[PDB]
């Protein structure tokens, strides 16, 4: 079970990191 | 008799040069009123759009 949940947490936190990312790519195209 | 149903149908045959008179001063009074409602709203709009712009510009990416 708790391999199960942290693999669930990880992945997760990997969807909030994939979309910072992508905040940031968006800001490096309109500003530099 | 297309004629006559025209005639009928003709507007403004029962009513007054006063009745309307008034009539197109009120329109052009609920007219203004109503401009200014529009006015308004789209300046809220407007506010609320800067609202939601400046929360996008900080999610972005590159200085």
């Amino acid at each position: 079970n708790l391999q199960k949940i942290d693999k669930d947490s990880e992945e997760l936190d990997s969807k909030t990191r994939k979309i910072l990312e992508i905040l940031n790519e968006c800001h490096d195209e309109l500003k530099a | 008799r297309q004629i006559n149903k025209l005639i009928d149908s003709l507007p403004g045959v029962d009513v007054s040069a006063e009745e309307q008179l008034r009539k197109i001063d009120m329109l052009q009074k609920k007219l203004v009123e109503v401009e200014d409602e529009k006015i308004e709203a789209i300046k809220k709009k407007e506010k609320l759009l800067r609202h939601v712009d400046s929360l996008i510009e900080d999610f972005v990416d590159g200085i």
